[PDB]
């Protein structure tokens, strides 16, 4: 029941900031919209486990 | 400006970005955010029966 603007300012940036860091990361990105929901995907290296 | 200006200026934005930073383990700030203080005389509350 939130709006996307207040998902990112309270939950998104808290959980990439140390998502950041993880070993073998190649990136990581954040999507937040309408339906209440976020995401964030960690792309790690090929061939990482 | 003043020391809480300089502490709030440093937490919004310049810590944030700092820990971006590679190789920063971690950051301590020494400073606290702006906030709303409410500071209440008790004296003046008993008055009103508050």
């Amino acid at each position: 029941g939130a709006t996307a603007k207040t998902i990112n300012d309270s939950v998104v940036t808290l959980i990439e900031r140390e998502l950041s860091g993880v070993k073998n990361l190649l990136y990581y990105s954040a999507t937040t919209d309408t339906s209440g929901t976020a995401e964030i995907t960690a792309t790690f290296k090929p061939g990482t486990d | 400006y003043s020391e809480v200006d300089l502490s709030d200026y440093l937490v919004r934005n310049v810590v944030e970005e700092l820990k971006r930073v590679e190789g920063v383990g971690k950051v301590q700030s020494f400073g606290a955010e702006k906030a709303m203080r409410i500071w209440v005389d008790p004296n003046k509350l008993v008055s009103y029966g508050l």
